[PDB]
RNA sequence: GGAGAUCGUGAGCUGGGUUUAGACCGUCGUGAGACAGGUCGGUUACUAUCUACUAGAGGUGCCCGAGGUCUGCGGGUAAGC
RNA sequence: CCCUAACUGGAGUCCGGUGAAGCUUACAUUCUAGUGCACAGUCUAGAGACCUCUAGGGGGAAGUGAAGACCCCGUGGAGC
RNA sequence: UGUUCGGGUCGAAGCAGGGCUGUGAAGUCCUGUGGACCGUUCACAAACGAAAAUCCUGGUAAUAGUAGCAGCAAAGCAGG
RNA sequence: AGCUUGUAGUCCGUAAGGGAGACAACCCAGCCCGUGGUUAAGGUCCCCAAGUGUCGACUAAGUGUUAAUACUAAAGGGCGU
RNA sequence: CCCGAGAAGGGAGGUGCAAAGUGCCUGAAACCUGAUAGUGAUGGAACGAUACGGCAUGAAAGGAUCUCUGGCAUGAAGGAAUCAUUCGCGAGGAUGUAGUACGAAUGUCACUGCCAGUGUCGUAUCUUACGUUUUGAAGAACGGGCCAGGGAGUGUAUCUU
């Protein structure tokens, strides 16, 4: 048979194509530190999308310095509590958690995702996680966060999400030290991520339900006269003569969507503090107005309006520092028009 | 056709039993709420299956499972079977009338037997394609039910 | 527990397989990765890759990475673990890289026979490195 | 590029050709009729038991009782060319 | 058709009532290779596999329908 | 069937399970149910022994509480 | 040609048990029942009962770890040893 | 008499030696429902044969020098261990100890109350169903969904032994 060549429908990079295991994305690995103690990751709520009018600062770019239309999406980042203080032990298996300190002070809110800690070992604890520091058992500090969405109206829920945030820094006493500055505050955006840098969103993208194979992997209609004998959306054959079974790279029915995604390269554009600013007439739809601080990132991100999206600094960002951008226009007009 | 021997006898004394004598109901689903209500209370089987009737609480299928999604709640497929709930609901009246009569607490009764059996058939047809006529019937089944004040 | 640093992993394995097949003991082989195999390193490297990529997906031999995970598949091998006496026998082995916590100041018993200088060349490779070379981390 | 998968794939499709019943042309045969010759026309049956795969759940197994955050034995990728 | 999308009504999905039929020696959670009448879920050697349920379209069961209508044979027929 | 010797409402045949004997065909015994007939010696007869014929008649499954109860005229709601 | 057609012997058909991974006809073996013993074929590192057996060499290729065979690649070459 | 809307049906109750309780004598299996025993959500399949164990049963019809555990006597085939000598490059062999101690079974004396058997499960070895067409069948060759009953060398005439 002379064979016409296709390349596969879908990607087998995403299997199994299943409903994913919570509301919050996890991220897997975190980029190596270059600099002072910070957060690695923080935690918002997408709030919909707008566009901006800002002046081309891309380098090398075929349209720069000429005004462009950049979709934006703003993003409900209210400051988070780093709840925790959490170290771990290397070994051959592979990192365990070794020993966690809670801080004293915690929200109320708190208690609808977890049981409030008590305020008792906090000297203690520390000085247990600092002995193993030195003895040389620990080898990571990571810092547990949470949202408080307790402020914001278009997010309906009051509980935190909780989630774990590497801390980047050089040295594991460094780490330390920072952790042991932060635990148990607030710190809001500003302080992790800088104007104009990229990052990486990840979150649990929009669940369409039980889609067919056709939506879900991309395959081909049936085509002209086999378009109306009786299997339109169907693909067209599950497997040869040899062998035996159906494969499971065949594209087939099941869970579309409400799968995590991590997308690289997501440049931040603005830093706000209003949600005036942004909110444009009528509210956005199906959320409200803006009631925090926020943050402008340019282009699509997974998800629809009010998910959890989690922010980390970049992990293969291929371009160099990129400056403050020079916003002309935020466009506030009507969503609904 | 006729008159029923129970598969289990309880004692006498301080028996209450009662039997559905051949019911045109679904022995599948009649089996699967016989199977719930056996070893609960007249009363508490009273209200269960008065909330059965109302589509409030589902009983579970498990043996009979095919054409049965899965219900709310901790429970595998479950579905309302309504004529089951109100003949086996008529049976653990007469039950309870029958306790009440040998002067027995129809307040304290466990259902210590409570089982199907399918009666005689009466055979129907129904007109195929193709010159054809498969048979339909009318299943019968018999509703046994044993109270007790022991357990 | 046995210390396999230095020993082949065929003898080795079928030394511990008759010792569990015995019937008594918990055998613990520690520094699993320091074991040896004889022949050159690029044949050694061609089957155990071979090996690695064989299966299918939803079937096939998932064949491990780990080195310890490598001595107890080669332990396995030499067993009727598909017995319940094959399945006391691998319940009753653990294997580890490296020596683990608990087994820090305990008695090993290295086999004789099973020693890497009674071999008569050069041609080796440990199965720490076909481990690494497979992809595995340890 | 080529080739394999019952010349992969009709309980997926199509029905164009070949391989039914009708008819025409040419050539054979006294004839009925025939042609590894051509031409026109010509019915695609089934409610999926088991298994395999794709997704979604209920249990037990492990386990102070529960919750939360993680690790990673493994599996997958072309995630790019 | 490139290249599919959205919408409408009836099915399907879920629920209440009623309610058949067709395949079926047995067992059966399979996958690879070999062997075997040379096309194996049951043999041999390995590899996997906790069970139950729902939806899906049909890879396999050389799936079911059916004493092959093609070819041959019959000191079997019929028509011409 | 001829003929010899018999058993049975103080419970025959048959039916479900079990002990014992026999290489085995099978026989005998015990438990339960049953409500009227049933064997044996020596010989003789046959409408004389089923696991199978896409066997025949009857009963009954799995499929399955599934398909159908939709397509050509989508028809019902409030009060009594 | 696991093709077709003969001839001598022995087999399967009609042949158990033991062993070759499975093997109609290849080896031991022709076999009434039970027990004990020792051997046949073949094997003794584990799977698996018994040798990490002895002596003298070879092979560095995972070659090989395949009596017979429908189940096992040649010609040619090698300052490989 | 009670429940039930009920001339349905059910319970209580009675007739009857016996419900045999209106196609009603006995009342099989298939099929269905429940209970008991064993096992069971780590698991490999002709469902079984043989041996050994766990759990439950073992009243009758089966054993009572029968079941369990030992001593003693006679013990066919076979036949050590240990030690000594000598040989062998060595693994080992030969000789003696020794045809000794042992050894199937046949008797006898203590000892004990279970054993044979039945159901299910597990462990070890072996077996890819039955009939047929076949040189060759587990066949991806044909027949059977399951159970019950029916279902195939008979008579006349003649010839031969
Ligand atoms: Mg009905
Ligand atoms: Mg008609
Ligand atoms: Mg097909
Ligand atoms: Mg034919
Ligand atoms: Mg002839
Ligand atoms: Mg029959
Ligand atoms: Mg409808
Ligand atoms: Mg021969
Ligand atoms: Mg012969
Ligand atoms: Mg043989
Ligand atoms: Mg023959
Ligand atoms: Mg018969």
């Amino acid at each position: 048979m002379a064979s016409i060549h296709r390349p596969k429908r879908g990607s087998l990079a995403f299997s199994p194509r299943k409903r994913a295991k919570s509301h919050i994305p996890r991220f897997r690995a975190w980029p190596e530190a270059t600099g002072e103690p910070k957060l690695q990751s923080f935690a918002g709520y997408k709030v919909g999308m707008t566009h901006v009018i800002m002046v081309d600062d891309t380098k090398n770019s075929l349209t720069q310095g000429m005004e462009i239309s950049v979709p934006v999406t703003v993003i409900e980042t209210p400051a988070i509590r780093v709840a925790a203080i959490r170290a771990y032990a290397e070994d051959s298996t592979g990192e365990k958690a070794i020993a966690e300190v809670w801080a004293a002070d915690l929200d109320p809110e708190l208690k609808r995702r977890i049981p409030i800690p008590a305020a008792g070992n906090q000297a203690e604890a520390l000085e247990n996680i600092g002995k193993l520091i030195e003895e040389g058992r620990v080898s990571d500090v990571r810092a547990v966060i949470y949202t408080l969405p307790k402020s914001l109206t278009g997010v309906p829920k009051k509980v935190p999400d909780i989630m774990e945030s590497g801390i980047s820094a050089r040295d594991l006493g460094t780490k330390f030290e920072y952790s042991k500055t932060i635990l148990g505050t607030l710190v809001s955006v500003t302080d992790v991520f800088k104007n104009g840098t990229l990052v990486d969103t990840a979150a649990i993208t929009i669940g369409k339900g039980t889609q067919g194979p056709v939506k879900r992997w991309g395959i081909q209609l049936m085509k002209g006269k086999h378009s109306r004998q009786g299997s339109l959306r169907q693909v067209g054959t599950l497997g040869a003569f040899n062998p035996s079974r159906v494969s499971w790279r065949v594209p087939q029915m099941g869970q579309m969507g409400y799968h995590q995604r991590t997308e690289f390269n997501k440049r931040i554009l603005k830093i706000g503090s209003d949600g005036e600013e942004v909110t444009p007439e009528g509210g956005f739809i199906n959320y409200g107005l803006v009631r925090g601080d926020y943050i402008l990132i340019k282009g699509s991100v997974p998800g629809p309006s009010k998910r959890l999206i989690r922010l980390r600094d970049p992990i293969r960002a291929k371009k160099a520092d990129l400056g403050e951008p020079n916003i002309l226009y935020i466009s506030r007009e009507s969503k609904q028009g | 056709m006729a008159r029923i021997n129970y598969s289990i006898n309880g004692d006498p004394e301080t028996t209450s039993k009662a039997m559905g004598s051949e019911l045109h109901i679904s022995p599948k689903k009649s089996r699967e709420v016989c199977c719930k209500i056996k070893g609960m209370k007249a009363s508490e089987a009273r209200k269960f299956l008065e909330d059965v009737i109302a589509m409030k609480q589902a009983v579970p299928f498990k043996k009979h499972h095919d054409g049965s999604g899965h219900r709310k709640g901790p429970m595998a497929a479950g579905k309302y079977p309504i004529s089951a709930s109100k003949e086996i609901l008529k049976v653990l009246k007469n039950a309870e009338s029958n306790a009440e009569y040998k002067g027995l607490e129809p307040a304290n009764m466990y259902i210590i037997h409570a089982a199907i059996q399918r009666g005689r058939v009466i055979h129907g047809f129904m007109p195929r394609a193709r010159g054809r006529a498969t048979p339909k019937d009318t299943e019968t089944v018999n509703i046994e039910m044993i109270l007790s004040e022991v357990r | 527990v046995i210390d396999a640093k230095g020993l082949i992993l065929g003898r080795l394995a079928s030394s511990v397989a008759k010792q569990l097949l015995s019937g008594d003991e918990k055998v613990y082989i520690i520094n699993a990765e320091q074991a040896i195999i004889s022949g050159s390193r690029a044949a050694t490297l061609r089957e155990y890759r071979e090996t690695r990529e064989r299966g299918a997906t939803e079937f096939g031999p998932y064949f491990p990475k780990r080195p310890d995970r490598i001595l107890k598949r080669t332990i396995r091998g030499m067993l009727p673990y598909k017995r319940a006496r094959g399945r006391d026998a691998m319940s009753r082995l653990k294997v580890y890289v490296g020596v683990p916590y608990e087994l820090k100041g305990a008695e090993t018993v290295t086999i004789p026979d099973a020693d890497m200088r009674l071999l008569s060349s050069s041609r080796y490779v440990e199965l720490g490195e076909v481990s690494q070379k497979m992809g595995s981390k340890f």
